[PDB]
């Protein structure tokens, strides 16, 4: 656990990360995004808490 | 980025295709009928 | 290939240059270019939940947000005074309504069948009241139709002319006029006025245009 | 009067602009969505 | 000839006249909407559908003008 | 002649176009992406003290 | 004939300006309804019906003068 | 060619006669904007898209007011 | 000619009218610009470049009208 | 030319309608002026050069239609 420490501290890619980067370190991310399409939960919520929806005026 | 995640395309945007080819069958036959040309 | 065809190929040529041309911070931010679809992405969304929302408002959101795209793009370069916007003719914004229409019933024919005659009589009017109101009804479904094709393309057209009109106005003034100064840049003021008027106009017309569609929406997937 | 490569080209346009939104930039969204959701837990 | 094209003309132009009131009438009833949204803005959501109703019956009536006007033309 | 005139009055207009008198959605992305990254400092530290 | 026909498209022309007393009417009867239950979210149910039949035949009365163009017309 | 042109001019400039009723209505639309910002400082964002929607469709009336003169004119 | 340029007048004398709309416009435009801030002084700077759009929108439609009227006298 | 000056003057007098518009627009301005100074005394200072402003522009209008009807007299 210390060199988890050790690990994030110098691996914070929190301006320059992938998201198919994501895809690769976990194949729960991209498997979540099929089945979510298909059983029709198309709406997608848990975004306006943290970002604003940005409305235009 | 462009990572292909499958959403409806042609499974539920059936009825305005048809629409468009029953408009399209007939839309030719407009333009030939009023050829004035 | 057409005026029509040619403009609709420059139309596509700036689609792409937006934001499929950017795509390489792997980012939500990094370009402002992105902040200024998903903008415009999320006021037609929301707008889809406010006006389709209940069981399928993002089933059918491309087709109101393709259309707003076909709108907004053939509307922004329309001003320049040699603009030949849409061939002068804009017969395809009248051809776009019909269509629509015409999918829109189809698909509350094939969804409700005969129970979309149900339609023209919502709450009450009995049976004294339902021949005139299922011919009010009925003939207003072809009335917003045909009037949603011929506003956008007519003012649009109104828009181009009063452009050369005006325009013309002002060749005579500044050829006439020796050493006065108010006789052309007060028209030269009413030409910029009047250009912002036009921009204007067809962003909010692009607009009401994806609400009206997505009103029509509603009748046809919900009967009320 | 002409139609031929504008109306059956204009609903092509729309399945193209289908594909490169509701494949590429939705998913995009949504792949920044789960992944702060994911970098929050 | 030339005089019933002339008449066909000036019907169609006084035909026209008709949609001042369909402005006017969609104009007041969305000013009505903001007024009611003012007053009430949590019913906004039951109460706009009926906005966009009688601006289509507003619209039909203009319309109809539009439709006299154009039958008088061509 | 009077078409060029057009033309050079709405570059002066696009030059206008391009002051906004400095527009609000230069600011109003400004306050974006400094939101995006903020939050990215937040949540990623977030479950850095969950192992902590 | 040319005369009877040229005042037949005029007087048509003229008479269908009764679509803007329809539509300037059903507009105010919106708008007493949109303030009306603003004010009052409880009557919408029964302030519904008699309105909508009360600005169905204010439109009636339009199409009543748009009748009166047609058989000038035909 | 002389008889059919005037008629002409007359039906554009009584066709024209229209954009009165959109002035006034896009006016009046902006005006309940103005009194319902007044009183709820808060219900401005929600308000100020729908009067500019309901200024949009008087405005479109207006111009197709204006498009049935041009038709009369070129 | 003469009746076609007489025509032309008068036709451009009722477009002319196109002003007492656009007059009015600017006018209820104001009235509620007045009503708003007597009520609410504070809603002033909020309300007041808003009425100066729609006073804006008015006399462009107004100058509008009259701009039919001149391109019906001079054409 | 007996008709083009018959229809000149016809024109002119149908363009002085305007003034209704200069009429009824300082009318309904210096009504919501007097309304707005006696709900308050103190807004009266911030709103009268406004309505003194609203009035010079509808009568401005005014003008418009005044000015127009001269070059249909002279």
């Amino acid at each position: 656990l210390q060199s988890t420490l050790d690990n994030i501290q110098s691996a914070r890619p929190f301006d320059e990360l992938t998201v198919d980067d994501l895809t690769k370190i976990k194949p729960e991310i991209d498997a979540k995004v099929e089945e979510m399409v298909k059983k029709g939960k198309w709406d997608v919520p848990g975004y306006k808490d943290r970002f604003g929806n940005l409305n235009v005026m | 980025m462009l990572k292909r995640f499958p959403t409806p395309i042609l499974k539920v945007y059936w009825p305005f295709f048809v629409a468009g080819a029953a408009v399209y069958y007939g839309m030719s036959k407009a333009a030939d009928l009023s050829s004035n040309t | 290939l057409t005026t029509f065809s040619l403009y609709t190929i420059i139309v596509l040529l700036v689609i792409t240059s937006l934001y499929t041309l950017t795509n390489n911070n792997n980012k939500i931010i990094g370009s402002r270019w992105l902040i200024s679809q998903e903008a415009i992405y999320d006021t037609i969304m929301n707008m889809t939940k406010g006006q389709i929302g209940g069981k399928n408002w993002g089933l059918y959101f491309p087709m109101i947000f393709t259309l707003f795209m076909f709108i907004f793009i053939a509307n922004l370069i329309s001003m320049i005074p040699y603009s030949f916007a849409l061939s002068a003719h804009l017969v395809f914004i009248i051809s776009l309504s019909i269509v629509i229409w015409l999918g829109n019933t189809i698909l509350g024919l094939y969804k409700h069948g005969w129970v979309f005659f149900s339609l023209f009589v919502p709450a009450g009017t009995p049976l004294p009241l339902v021949p005139l109101l299922v011919i009010i009804e009925t003939l207003s479904y072809f009335a917003r139709a045909i009037s949603l094709g011929l506003r956008l393309g007519s003012n649009i057209l109104a828009g181009h002319l009063l452009m050369v009109i005006l325009a013309g106005l002002t060749f005579n003034f500044m050829l006439i006029n020796l050493f006065t100064l108010v006789f052309g840049f007060v028209p030269l003021a009413m030409i910029l006025a009047i250009m912002m008027l036009e921009f204007a106009i067809g962003i909010i017309q692009g607009y009401v245009w994806a609400i009206l569609t997505a009103s029509y929406l509603k009748d046809a997937v919900y009967l009320h | 009067f002409y139609f031929m490569n504008q109306l059956t080209y204009g609903f092509l346009l729309m399945i193209t602009l289908l594909i490169l939104f509701s494949q590429f930039f939705l998913p995009m969204i949504l792949r920044l969505y789960v992944s702060r959701l994911f970098i929050s837990k | 000839m030339q005089l019933v094209l002339a008449a066909k003309y000036i019907g169609a132009g006084i035909s026209t006249i008709g949609l001042l009131g369909a402005g006017i009438g969609i104009a007041i009833v969305f000013a009505a909407l903001i007024n009611g949204v003012s007053r009430n803005p949590s019913i906004k959501d039951t109460v706009f559908p009926m906005a966009i109703l009688g601006f289509a019956l507003s619209e039909a009536t203009g319309l109809f003008c539009l439709m006299v006007s154009f039958l008088l033309l061509f | 002649n009077d078409e060029s005139i057009l033309l050079l009055t709405f570059l002066g207009f696009t030059g206008l176009v391009a002051k906004y008198l400095a527009p609000a959605y230069k600011d109003f992305a400004d306050a974006r992406m400094k939101k995006v990254s903020d939050v990215l400092n937040a949540s990623r530290n977030k479950h850095v003290e969950a192992v902590k």
